[PDB]
């Protein structure tokens, strides 16, 4: 019910950021979590997702190898480590919890709910 | 304790994909949960014959059937009738990766297993896609509590028909759907064998024996 993203900022291409999302209001460790991003004028697109245990991860092709999604099921937090940042990574990044408690490689925006306000990532 | 009888049956459904080849498997099984022994019969209902080694699938068809000392809480037996869920990643030495998600419930007196599996990045000429495996060697799963769940780690070895071996690092997380006592760190010795199979492995019978001990 409550997701708060943080860690955004402005960096030159090739640098790194680490987005985090603090969660509250639900058993975090029972739900898969997803990071989406929305560029100016475009619609949200899938970035990454992680199952409840953290063992099953999924990435959009454009970020695979550069980004790493992870989670802490004690602190109830999601993370997106972003390395080798490129200008086209510039966007507002939002975290979401899967609606269904049975995620399996579902990338659609409609498979996720309770969106945070997002955090701005700008890459030059 | 009274809900898991000394003899229990189970049914299992698996939907999966390995290197793009999709398949479904339906199976029945039975065993003695408190003796830590079980058998299963599995049938490839879709996508058969499988173009990959059956072995990577066999460890995905049942931790309710683990013999536990009286002083080690049988966390996964206690989770019933609600049951538990588990997720697993196997990272093979040649880059292959298997991911598994599973739900275990109790219905009409039998265990119900729902499994989804994905295999990827298996070399085309590797032992998995070329069916060069001879089953698993006995394993010891290091179990320990963490994140409010029961985690397990194993270094597993597949026998190769050329006399060699194929290694994999396996990590699993099991979590009861209701509050139940978690154990301390311990080990589970596991032996898994294919006891019978037809020519093209569209019907396969498995046996597993599992026993918990201290460390």
């Amino acid at each position: 019910v409550q997701l708060v993203e943080s860690g955004g900022g402005l960096v030159q291409a090739g640098g790194s950021l680490r987005l985090s999302c603090a969660t509250s209001g639900f058993t975090f460790s029972d739900y898969a979590m997803g990071w989406f991003r929305q560029a100016p004028g475009k619609e949200r697109e899938f970035v990454a997702a992680i199952s409840w245990s953290g063992h099953v991860t999924d990435y959009a092709d454009s970020v695979k190898g550069r980004f790493t999604i992870s989670r802490d099921n004690v602190k109830n937090t999601v993370y997106l480590q972003m390395n080798s940042l490129k200008p086209e990574d510039t966007a507002v990044y939002s975290c979401a919890a899967a609606k269904s408690g049975t995620w399996w490689y579902q990338r659609s925006e409609n498979d996720f709910g309770s969106w945070g306000q997002g955090t701005q990532v700008t890459v030059s | 304790m009274a809900i898991i009888k000394e003899f229990m049956r189970f049914k299992v459904h698996m939907e999966g994909s390995v290197n793009g080849h999709e398949f479904e498997i339906e199976g029945e099984g039975e065993g003695r949960p408190y003796e830590g022994t079980q058998t299963a019969k599995l049938k490839v209902t879709k996508g058969g014959p499988l173009p990959f080694a059956w072995d990577i699938l066999s460890p995905q068809f049942s931790k309710a059937y683990v013999k536990h000392p009286a002083d080690i809480p049988d966390y996964l037996k206690l989770s019933f009738p609600e049951g538990f869920k588990w997720e697993r990643v196997m990272n093979f030495e040649d880059g292959g990766v298997v991911t598994v998600t599973q739900d275990s419930s109790l219905q009409d007196g039998e265990f119900i297993y729902k499994v989804k599996l994905r295999g990827t990045n298996f070399p085309s000429d590797g032992p998995v896609m070329q069916k060069k495996t001879m089953g698993w060697e006995a394993s010891s799963e290091r179990m320990y509590p963490e994140d409010g769940a029961l985690k397990g780690e194993i270094k597993q070895r597949l026998k190769l028909k050329d006399g060699g071996h194929y290694d994999a690092e396996v990590k699993t997380t099991y979590k009861a759907k209701k509050p139940v006592q978690l154990p301390g760190a311990y080990n589970v010795n596991i032996k898994l064998d294919i006891t019978s199979h037809n020519e093209d492995y569209t019907i396969v019978e498995q046996y597993e024996r599992a026993e918990g001990r201290h460390s």
